[PDB]
DNA sequence: TACCCCCCCTTCGGTGCTTTGCACCGAAGGGGGGG
């Protein structure tokens, strides 16, 4: 007896049509089981070819979880769905969440299944289960309820959600709670045990509505401890021609970010034609120029701030030795954050696993800080990525990405 | 009395209306055989005759069934197809024999007259209307509308196929001891049941289908092996392809080579070692399908080697889930690779090739990686898992490649197999400048309008060169200047360029290129003991970079 | 003078940095195969 929030698409846009990609045996086995059970309970229903629309589906295991979890890639539907900001259904983002000492991430997406979905919008949720060696043609379903991974779901459910958390919030006013897609981010300044306690409280509090993948899991962050990786100029006593050439290259590039940077005096040291390995002393003029440049790199870039209306973009560079650098930005050369990752899972064995972890870490950070996922520029071949990435994906959301090949002529973000 | 097959709702695209195309003129033999058929359709209830309230029409025609006395009826619905709603196709891929497990008992049957056994959507029937000339248009002629899925309609395959699937669904579920492969109307059925119990189950399947109005004519019912399925022949312990016909024709059109390469690809799935490179190269060009092509000396050797492989019959085996999958790859040269997938030695599940050349400049390691990726995906399609790989590349070679390369890259669990030719890196650039090696500051430039340019260098020992160049570009001169430095330097050299373009190419360690100049540079790089490449910004008055910039500008 | 699916090889135009040339990539039309 619950009425449905009507939903439209952006005008001038059809629904998603995206081919299902091949799935491993274990993932298909898991999907058939889950989709069979979901069909019993009315959450999904079979459909035919007369529905033109399709969305890819696969399955994942969250970190340190042994049970499969259905994951639909709604990225195409989400972009084509009406922005719920215009409908006022948008979820505001707390600035203080990144300030908390601990933030736990709960998967609440299970709740959304309780809410029916607008009948006319259901056709857009269509997906297709494949089979090994194409024994059967694809078996199509669509959603009768709010699907996990759809941007509309947390919005339409927000009403109910605020109500359920009302007592907990008021009992614990110093705790920050933010909702993004299927996840709940809960911050506090408490001691860890106290924090973990209050998280368990919030869970039982959720069962009280429950009675009236699974919720038990949680993941701890410490955003207060997050660091940045600025641009740095090496310190040397003696400089070769090569060193100074690299420095000039690096500085000349950096000047796109910090305009006050000057290579004139250092470039002069390069005046002759010399062996790369020759040691040359800095002139009196060049030493200050370097020093004056170093200070400019200490201070922050001017007129760089977050614009809520602009998309976030993330770039990643492979630095070797399991080291990875990244920059988050809206407009080029104005970076909102810079960072470095090292010794992640797959370090010194698997590049793709490491990059997958990097992408998940960066998205997580972006969600906490700006309440947004960036579009990624990935340093890898399309086919390489597309082959292995679903094997390592532990997250309930999928960010946007594109593929780039960029030789590091200057080692800019790492030395 | 049949259980009726529920109709599939179908619509035209919004604000679009049914087709009116009328008819093109027909030859009498065609118009004649046509009208006899329309009558049979009317009788059996596949079609209804009332035409007067219907503004719509679409052409019809006829052509003979292959090497048969019989005339076939076809409707050209292309205009309706445009105006009809899009469908989502449920056929995602083709089943492959190497994915079948071994079965004691096997049957292959087809459903008779598939499309015409499925009722069309009541409201959509009117748009299917068509007009036959009575006798050469002398008199008005017969008008009809389809009561079932017509041939030529884009929605027919998806709709039949889906209906076919819904009928089978209860039967599969209540007989888990059976395996059914439905491709469209074509069925493969297999079991470990005793043939009697199996002959029984088949007939139940046959009645179940008849109950919904789907016949399975005895003519299309395969009982005894070899079973002809999906273009293959299925024996009990082994499978193979149906025989391949190679044109031996001594005068080759464009179209001849196309057909030839086409069948070779098809053969490659089982017959190991097939190479289409030189044959395909005969085909690259503007030539029209009729132009006759002389076979090159290599292409004739390629075609020759192919025949030698095909002379012998080959069989694949079936799949044993208990055992791991093994994928083994070999380099065939010229960017050609073949592989074998197997569980036990010398018994191939299947084989294949990867010849694809992507990118202007590449190397064997990139290509091997790509081959690994295609094989991984193909394997996941057929067996739903990734095979363990055996590759002609040393662990250190691979380790040096992927750790130093600036793009993320990986290969799943694999082991080195020593099977020349081995994949290796042909040169490695120094990470640091070389002490005591001559430093070449290189540069090149071209005039946009004249297409004339210069390439040159100056070194720290006073050595200098400038060379004039015609019909060139900035990018070419930049590579040229690096080529000169490599030619004019000893076994160890430092090279300083401002060219992002040139360094981008060379730092990826290409062993092969579509560019002759790049190949020449590669040839020099292989001869060197040590090379250090370095980039500096232009127009900063750097190094010999200022000095050589003036020389060539 | 028709319809739906998959594959390889080539060609060709769009797209974005290597920049006004060059490299990449997807679409489409040739061929093979299936119904
Ligand atoms: O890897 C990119 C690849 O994914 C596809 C198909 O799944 O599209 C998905 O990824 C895109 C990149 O973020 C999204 O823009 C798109 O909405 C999503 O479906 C392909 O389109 C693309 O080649």
């Amino acid at each position: 007896p619950i009425e449905t929030v009507p939903v439209k698409l952006k005008p001038g846009m059809d629904g998603p049509k995206v081919k299902q990609w091949p799935l491993t045996e274990e993932k298909i086995k898991a999907l058939v089981e889950i989709c069979t059970e979901m069909e019993k309970e009315g959450k999904i229903s079979k459909i035919g070819p007369e529905n033109p629309y399709n969305t890819p589906v696969f399955a994942i295991k969250k970190k340190d979880s042994t049970k499969w979890r259905k994951l639909v890639d709604f990225r195409e539907l989400n972009k084509r769905t009406q922005d719920f900001w215009e409908v006022q259904l948008g979820i505001p983002h707390p600035a203080g969440l990144k300030k908390k000492k601990s933030v736990t991430v709960l998967d609440v997406g299970d709740a959304y299944f309780s809410v029916p979905l607008d009948e006319d919008f259901r056709k857009y949720t269509a997906f297709t289960i494949p089979s090994i060696n194409n024994e059967t043609p694809g078996i199509r379903y669509q959603y009768n309820v709010l699907p996990q991974g759809w941007k509309g779901s947390p919005a339409i459910f927000q009403s109910s959600m605020t109500k359920i958390l009302e007592p907990f919030k008021k009992q614990n006013p110093d705790i920050v709670i933010y909702q993004y897609m299927d996840d709940l981010y809960v911050g506090s300044d408490l001691e860890i045990g106290q924090h973990r306690t209050k998280i368990e409280e919030l869970r039982q509090h959720l069962l009280r509505w429950g009675l009236t993948p699974f919720l038990w899991m949680g993941y701890e962050l410490h955003p207060d401890k997050w660091t940045v990786q600025p641009i740095v100029l090496p310190e040397k006593d003696s400089w070769t021609v090569n060193d100074i050439q690299k420095l000039v290259g690096k500085l000349n590039w950096a000047s796109q970010i910090y305009p006050g940077i000057k290579v004139r005096q250092l470039s002069k040291l390069l005046r002759g034609t010399k062996a790369l390995t020759e040691v040359i002393p800095l002139t009196e003029e060049a030493e200050l120029e370097l020093a004056e440049n170093r200070e400019i790199l200490k201070e922050p870039v001017h007129g760089v701030y977050y614009d809520p209306s602009k998309d976030l973009i993330a770039e990643i560079q492979k630095q070797g030795q399991g080291q990875w650098t990244y920059q988050i930005y809206q407009e080029p050369f104005k970076n909102l954050k810079t960072g470095k990752y090292a010794r992640m899972r797959g370090a010194h064995t698997n590049d793709v696993k490491q990059l997958t972890e990097a992408v998940q870490k960066i998205t997580t950070e972006s969600i906490v800080i700006w309440g947004k996922t960036p579009k990624f520029k990935l340093p890898i071949q399309k086919e390489t990525w597309e082959t292995w990435w679903t094997e390592y994906w532990q997250a309930t959301w999928i960010p946007e990405w594109e593929f780039v090949n960029t030789p590091p002529l200057v080692k800019l973000w790492y030395q | 009395p049949i259980s009726p097959i529920e109709t599939v709702p179908v619509k035209l695209k919004p604000g679009m209306d049914g087709p009116k195309v009328k008819q093109w003129p027909l030859t009498e033999e065609k118009i004649k055989a046509l009208v006899e058929i329309c009558t049979e359709m009317e009788k059996e209830g596949k079609i209804s005759k009332i035409g007067p309230e219907n503004p719509y029409n679409t052409p019809v025609f006829a052509i003979k069934k292959k090497d048969s006395t019989k005339w076939r009826k076809l409707v050209d619905f292309r205009e309706l197809n445009k105006r009809t709603q899009d469908f989502w196709e449920v056929q995602l891929g083709i089943p492959h024999p190497a994915g079948l497990k071994k079965k004691k008992s096997v049957t292959v049957l087809d459903v008779g007259d598939a499309y015409f056994s499925v009722p069309l959507d009541e409201d959509f029937r009117k748009y299917t209307a068509f007009t036959i000339p009575s006798i050469n248009n002398e008199t008005p002629g017969i008008r009809y509308q389809y009561n079932v899925l017509p041939q030529g309609w884009k929605g027919s395959p998806a709709i039949f196929q889906s209906s076919m699937t819904k009928i089978l669904e209860p039967f599969k579920k209540q007989n888990p001891d059976i395996v059914i492969y439905q491709y469209m109307d074509d069925l493969y059925v297999g079991s470990d049941l005793e043939i009697g119990q199996h002959r029984t189950k088949i007939e139940e399947l046959r009645q179940h289908l008849l109950r919904w109005g789907l016949t399975t004519p005895d003519k299309k019912h395969q009982k005894e092996p070899p079973f002809l399925w999906m273009g293959y022949e299925l024996h009990p312990d082994k499978w193979t392809v149906q025989p391949i016909v190679l044109p031996e024709k001594d005068s080759w059109t464009v179209n001849d080579i196309q057909k030839l390469v086409g069948k070779l690809n098809w053969a490659s799935q089982i017959y190991p070692g097939i190479k289409v490179r030189q044959l395909s190269k005969l085909l690259r060009g503007t030539k029209a399908l009729t132009e006759v092509i002389p076979l090159t000396e290599e292409a004739e050797l390629e075609l020759a080697e192919n025949r030698e492989i095909l002379k012998e019959p080959v069989h694949g085996v079936y799949y044993d889930p208990s055992k791991d999958l093994i994928a083994e790859i070999q380099k065939q040269g010229q960017g050609q690779w073949t592989y074998q997938i197997y569980q036990e030695p010398f018994k191939n599940l299947k084989t294949g090739k990867y010849a694809r050349m992507r990118g202007a400049h590449t190397n064997d390691v990139k290509q091997l990686t790509e081959a690994v990726q295609k094989i991984t995906t193909e394997s996941i399609v057929i067996w739903g898992k990734t095979p363990k790989f055996k590759l002609p590349i040393q662990k250190e070679t691979w380790e040096t490649w992927w750790t130093e390369y600036w793009q993320a890259t990986w290969i799943p669990e694999w082991e080195f197999v020593n099977t020349p030719p081995l994949v290796k890196l042909w040169y490695q650039l120094e990470k640091e400048p070389i002490v005591g090696a001559e430093t070449f500051y290189v540069d090149g430039a071209a005039n946009r309008e004249t297409k004339l340019g210069k390439a040159g260098y100056v070194t720290n020992k006073g050595r200098q060169k400038v060379v004039p160049l015609t019909n060139t570009t900035n990018q070419k001169t930049e590579l040229q200047a690096i080529y000169l430095a490599l030619q004019d330097s000893g076994l160890e050299v430092n090279i300083v360029t401002d060219s992002q373009y040139a360094l981008g190419i060379i730092q990826a360690q290409p062993d092969k290129s579509e560019s002759e100049l790049v190949n020449q540079i590669i040839e020099q790089l292989i001869k060197k003991e040590k090379v250090y490449l370095a980039w500096v910004p232009a127009h900063k008055g750097i190094g010999g970079n200022e000095q050589v910039d003036k020389l060539v500008s």
